[PDB]
């Protein structure tokens, strides 16, 4: 097998910018190198074949170069639609082999998260479960921390976090945090807090409810 | 106008065989080209499995040749993948693709991908819980409501919303495995002057279990 390596897996750039993504092969592949775009929904599109030739339909701001073992994809005048993962592939021998891909994030103005907390539902409690939930919606940059406090005491165990993909239109991220305990644990304590710590603010954003209300 | 789409079961038990079909339209699988099976495992690492050429010639990735078989039905313009003795390692997104038969070796059309899960776990419908603000939680300009879809298997699940105003931003959070089972959630934001005045309900479909539930959101 020819091993294909993309040394950079993550890339963050601004609209209009020019980005270069590099690909390296374990042996000489004589320019039989192709480039593909995988959108977050999994759809895959051919961009460039044989190092530098454009596949039909592809905008001219995509271009490629290289020889021997080293190859590069260049995307200039970077577009909001280009949020994707970009894969290379050697076309010289079987099995056809692919690079690990480079993910591309489009930069955006910093935005603080709109935070919301919800108590366990009527129905869930009857089932004997109790999930407290927190949405931290429409923020940038992605990096963010959530802290749960039950009656003021921090809770690390039994918490599930889930980030969305970068929003394809506005470039924001959203995240849900979910604390799951038993009904009896839940009913032993009064206050439940959700604390968001993000670059946009020096002090955390705090939302909570009290059961005695 | 060439199109490929893969189909077949989304859940297979360990040690059994995985079977998939790729249906080709707008082009004939006998005219030219090679017809490929590929797969992408957890961690985004893409792997070629094999092809059947337009002339019936077949080749396989050496890592899989012991367990794999690709066939075609030129009558239905379909080609098929069978992979035997599957384990959890064979859990992946499976793709079909058309490529050059040699020359530049480029895959010019791809199917959208189908997800196959290899587990002995049982197919379970989801519990659907409403997410409404607490009673003393007086708000402002708009209101965020949600649904919690917990304790189902396998993936996937679709959450759709109905409210009344087309100023609804929806977010769908990817599912996570909570001790054998999946949990996900979805949020919707509507103006505060439309809720609780206008009814808001979420719809949760789970095709594996062929179930659909609707939760109305209550203040
Ligand atoms: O073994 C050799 O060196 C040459 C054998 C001739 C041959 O089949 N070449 C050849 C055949 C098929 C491909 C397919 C590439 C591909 C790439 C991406 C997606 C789907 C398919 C690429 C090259």
């Amino acid at each position: 097998d020819i091993q294909m390596t993309q040394t950079t897996s993550s890339l963050s750039a601004s609209l209009g910018d020019r980005v270069t993504i590099s690909c390296r092969a374990s042996q000489d592949i004589s320019n039989y190198l192709n480039w593909y775009q995988q959108k977050p929904d999994g759809t895959v599109k051919l961009l460039i074949y044989y190092t530098s030739r454009l596949h039909s339909g592809v905008p001219s701001r995509f271009s490629g170069s290289g020889s021997g073992t080293d190859y590069s994809l260049t995307i200039s005048n970077l577009d909001q639609d280009d949020i994707a993962t970009y894969f290379c592939q050697q076309g010289t021998t079987l099995p056809p082999t692919f690079g690990g891909g480079t993910k591309l994030e489009i930069k955006r103005a910093d935005a603080a998260p709109t935070v919301s907390i919800f108590p366990p539902s009527s129905e869930q409690l009857t089932s004997g479960g109790a999930s407290v939930v927190c949405f931290l919606n429409n923020f940038y940059p992605k990096d963010i921390n959530v802290k749960w406090k039950i009656d003021g005491s921090e809770r690390q165990n039994g918490v599930l976090n889930s980030w969305t993909d970068q929003d394809s239109k506005d470039s924001t991220y959203s995240m849900s945090s979910t604390l799951t305990l038993t009904k009896d644990e839940y009913e032993r304590h009064n206050s439940y807090t959700c604390e968001a710590t993000h670059k946009t603010s020096t002090s955390p954003i705090v939302k909570s409810f009290n059961r005695n209300e | 106008e060439v199109q490929l789409q893969e189909s077949g079961p989304g859940l297979v038990k360990p040690s059994q065989s995985l079977s998939l079909t790729c249906t080709v339209t707008g082009y004939s699988i006998t005219s030219d080209y090679a017809w490929n099976w590929l797969r992408q495992l957890p961690g985004n690492k893409l792997e070629w499995m094999g092809y059947i050429s337009y002339s019936g010639r077949i080749r396989y990735n050496p890592s899989l040749k012991r367990r794999i078989s690709i066939t075609r039905d030129t009558s239905k313009n379909q080609f098929f993948l069978q992979l035997n003795s599957v384990t959890t390692e064979d859990t992946a997104t499976y793709y079909c693709a058309r490529s050059d038969y040699g020359n530049y070796g480029r895959g010019d059309y791809w199917g959208q991908g189908t997800s196959v899960t290899v587990s002995s776990a049982k197919t379970t419908p989801p519990s659907v819980y409403p997410l409404a603000p607490g009673c003393g939680d007086t708000t402002g300009s708009s209101v965020t409501s949600g649904c919690l879809v917990k304790g189902y298997f396998p993936e996937s699940v679709t959450v759709t919303w109905n409210s009344g105003s087309l100023s609804s931003s929806v977010h769908t959070f990817p599912a996570l495995l909570q001790s054998g089972l999946y949990t996900m959630s979805s949020s919707v934001t509507v103006p505060s002057s439309t809720w609780p005045s206008e009814t808001v309900t979420c719809s949760v479909a789970h095709p594996a279990s062929s179930t659909t539930v609707d939760k109305k959101l209550e203040p």
